[PDB]
RNA sequence: UGGAAUGCGAGUGCCUAGUGGGCCACUUUUGGUAAGCAGAACUGGCGCUGCGGGAUGAACCGAACGCCGGGUUAAGGCGCC
RNA sequence: GCCGUCGCUGGCAGUCGGCAGAGCGAGAAAGAGAGUGGCGCGGACGCUACGCCGCGACGAGUAGGAGGGCCGCUGCGGUGAGCCUUGAAGCCUAGGGCGCGGGCCCGGGUGGAGCCGCCGCAGGUGCAGAUCUUGGUGGUAGUAGCAAAUAUUCAAACGAG
């Protein structure tokens, strides 16, 4: 039921949303991941340049 | 399953909890509602009554002149009456000393 | 040779019993604490007469003599000695009482200093 | 028993500021000193003030303030805001003015001082003048905040331009039956 | 943190804050917009009006960038040059009229709100509004285009 | 001479729970033979509210409640309980 | 008389001391103002201003709302040169008390290794009920009962029986 005065919002949570969640934990986990790829391949590529 | 159809048995003490209180009365009452053609035309009056600007300080400090010549032309008991006096903090003052010399 | 108080006031107290909760005598599971019986027909919270009685705040102590042990002494817990001088200029109308942990080798050094500082402890015979 | 009613007894005023930190609860402090040992109701002003909170005491444009302290009569005194005193880019010129507020943005700043200006704290205008002589009080329009947009009347009512809250504002977003005369009605 | 919350001070009391006449019940009204034509009428019309119907011509594949057109005030205008143009074009003696290039700082048309300080300007912009190109001309200043 | 009396600080703005089964009484009152019945109006109550009285008692009479001492009452009472 | 709430948008930075002079309760808008001419070395308390002090009025309450909790539970960052095998947690207690209360502090006992006060942080944080869940135990009660199908008896042996 609405209450007095506010927004007619729309939720998009009418399918089984809480089975397909994705949750960034591993962000700084792969943020160490690429940038530890990104010096085995700067040190690949010797005095070629780093940014390709 | 019938119920009470109808009443209005608290409501007059409702309406008087936070009181009936009459609108609020404001001077400059708004011009919504007055027929177009008058308000059409007292809006041309506005819209124009600077037009008559300079004339009308020609009266205004014509009669503020002549203020000058209209106004610089015309330019219980005597016991308890006695008391009431000495008695006051400012008039009374030389009543007073004239009493605290007296013992003198 | 009793540490008398600054000022030894007349204490009054509108109230000595606890007060109980309600239905606490016909069941072991309602302990003595107390609680506002909140039902509907309730005949506690209602103040009917004769029943049990409701903590209001008329009962109040007098701030004068409001947490004022019987000896005309407020009271402080101390933990060690070191909590002592922060007493010492507060002589004659606060105590200590040594926390009920701190071991008799510790408290007899307490009671050494308190002693000396005439503060008087509640429970100075207290573990031997 | 007596037959009053307590329903108003509690009146509602802010005895202190809702905030904690210590460069305002000074300010209250000196204020509350000078507006009860003083018989100025400037102090009393400038403390009720002070607790007023982050929506009551709003911003003042530097334009504003311009235009405000240009009514005549009113030279050579300073400017008292209790919000902040924020730039306005919109204006070019900028006289010299004594000013005391809260804050005064890192931009306001820089304008005010290279045209002269003095820019006091409320601690400098206490020891200035106590009594608050040759001050103007001023403070931000308060029915500036978008909140006011959408308190009145509700919408879809006779002459009621009240803003409505929509996630998004377009053709299909409350367009359709409580504003066409066409389709429905409209008020 | 709940510790400051309300269901701290709602132990204790039967209804947690709800009732006890009307319960709280799980959807007394339908989950969601439910009722907006029946039921919520006075509430979909009272506080959301317009809410129901069709209004206006569709546009299928609409691509939000062929209608990009950002605006700048002219009361703002003199704000995307330096400080030392608008100056120097004061302290300017042999008439010389800086370029206000607009679609550089990020803006294609021109609206003309505010006021202008009397000092010529070569406005290089996109569209440019009849008002914004008039009070340039007043103050002695050319509304350049630029595709 | 702030243009009757008496009284009292007012005005305004957001956000908002619970409620949307009611019942009783004096007086007026509709249906019904009537009903501790069904239905309205005004005010006061009970509900949400103890206390003294009515032996007893939702609603009657008095009177509304912080915890206490003295004094005096209301409505009811004063052979004995 | 005491407690509390509300109001006075009350009072107190003036503890202005031998660099001193101790006042702002009194019916009457405003200075115990300036200048210009006719011995003995002395003086309680206060003020965590989120504190302290003074005045009046007030004090019901379901559903509901709000505030204040130096009420309580478990962990986290700090901090108590914190407490503890000279005895921690836990539990018991006709012992002493505090607080209107939530609750708390001491004493005695038991126990054997960890625990708490404060300032903040966090939450799976407080039970009398839900024909609640799991486990334990009572009155009933030494009671109902040990009753379908005919039947047992004597002597001896083994054996503590
Ligand atoms: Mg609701
Ligand atoms: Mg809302
Ligand atoms: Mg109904
Ligand atoms: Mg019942
Ligand atoms: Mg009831
Ligand atoms: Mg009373
Ligand atoms: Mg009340
Ligand atoms: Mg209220
Ligand atoms: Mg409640
Ligand atoms: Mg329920
Ligand atoms: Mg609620
Ligand atoms: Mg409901
Ligand atoms: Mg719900
Ligand atoms: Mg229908
Ligand atoms: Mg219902
Ligand atoms: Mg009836
Ligand atoms: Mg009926
Ligand atoms: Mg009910
Ligand atoms: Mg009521
Ligand atoms: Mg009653
Ligand atoms: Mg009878
Ligand atoms: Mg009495
Ligand atoms: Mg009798
Ligand atoms: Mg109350
Ligand atoms: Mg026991
Ligand atoms: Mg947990
Ligand atoms: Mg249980
Ligand atoms: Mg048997």
């Amino acid at each position: 039921a609405p209450s007095r005065n506010g927004m007619i919002l729309k939720p998009h949570f009418h399918k089984d949303w809480q089975r397909r969640v994705a949750t960034w934990f591993n962000q700084p986990a792969r943020k160490i991941r690429r940038r530890k790829a990104r010096q085995a391949r700067a040190r690949r590529i010797a005095p070629r340049p780093a940014a390709g | 399953a019938k119920s009470k159809n109808h009443t209005t048995h608290n409501q007059s003490r409702k309406w008087h909890r936070n009181g009936i209180k009459k609108p609020r009365s404001q001077r400059y009452e708004s011009l919504k509602g007055v027929d177009p053609k008058f308000l059409r035309n007292m809006r041309f009056a506005k819209k124009h009554n600077k037009k008559g600007l300079k004339k009308m300080q020609a009266n205004n400090a014509k009669a503020m002149a002549a203020r000058a010549e209209a106004i610089k032309a015309l330019v219980v008991s005597r016991k308890l009456h006695r008391l009431a006096y000495i008695a006051h903090p400012k008039l009374g003052r030389r009543a007073r000393a004239r009493i605290a010399r007296g013992l003198r | 040779a009793a540490l008398r108080p600054l000022v030894k006031p007349k204490i009054v107290k509108k109230r000595t019993k606890k007060f109980i909760r309600h239905q606490s005598d016909r069941y072991v599971k309602i302990k003595r604490n107390w609680r506002k019986p909140r039902g509907i027909d309730n005949r506690v919270r209602r103040r009917f007469k004769g029943q049990i009685l409701m903590p209001n705040i008329g009962y109040g102590s007098n701030k004068k003599t409001k947490h004022m042990l019987p000896s005309g002494f407020r009271k402080f817990l101390v933990h060690n000695v070191k909590e002592l001088e922060v007493l010492l200029m507060c002589n004659k109308s606060y105590c200590a009482e040594i926390a009920h942990n701190v071991s008799s080798k510790n408290r007899k050094a307490i009671v050494e200093r308190a002693a000396q500082l005439a503060i008087r402890v509640t429970n100075p015979n207290a573990r031997l | 028993g007596v037959d009053i009613r307590h329903n108003k007894d509690r009146k509602v005023r802010r005895k202190e500021p809702k905030s904690q930190d210590i460069y305002l609860r000074l300010l209250v402090k000196l204020y509350r000193f000078l507006a009860r040992r003083t018989n100025s109701t400037f102090n009393q002003v400038v403390l009720k003030r002070l607790f007023m909170s982050r929506t009551n005491r709003p911003p003042l444009s530097l334009s504003r303030m311009i235009r405000k302290m240009k009514l005549p009569g009113r030279e050579n005194k300073t400017a008292v805001v209790v919000g902040t005193v924020t730039d306005d880019v919109r204006v070019q010129e900028v006289p010299k003015l004594k000013v005391c507020a809260l804050r005064v943005t890192s931009r306001a700043r820089s304008r005010i001082l290279k045209a002269g200006g003095k820019i006091l704290t409320f601690d400098q205008l206490a020891l200035d003048s106590p009594k608050g002589r040759g001050t103007v009080l001023l403070s931000g329009p308060r029915k500036g905040r978008e909140v006011y947009r959408h308190f009145g009347k509700a919408p879809g009512t006779p002459h009621s331009h009240t803003k409505p809250y929509v996630r998004s504002k377009g053709r299909k977003f409350e367009r359709a039956r409580g504003r066409r005369a066409s389709r429905g009605y409209k008020n | 943190p709940s510790r400051l919350r309300k269901t701290r001070k709602l132990r204790g009391h039967v209804s947690h804050g709800h009732g006890r006449i009307g319960k709280h019940r799980k959807h007394p009204g339908g989950r969601g917009n439910a009722g907006g034509m029946h039921h919520h009428r006075i509430n979909f019309d009272k506080y959301h009006p317009g809410y129901f119907g069709k209004v206006g011509m569709r546009h299928y594949h609409l691509k939000r960038n062929q209608s990009f057109c950002p605006t700048v005030n002219l009361d703002k205008l003199w704000t995307l040059v330096s400080e030392q143009t608008r100056v120097n074009a004061a302290k300017n003696k042999t008439g010389a009229a800086p370029i206000i290039d607009v679609v550089r700082s990020g803006y294609y048309k021109v609206l003309g709100k505010g006021k202008l300080p009397k000092q010529p300007v070569i406005v290089k912009a996109k569209f440019f509004s009849r008002r914004a190109e008039e009070k340039i001309k007043g103050v002695g200043g050319a509304c350049v285009l630029v595709a």
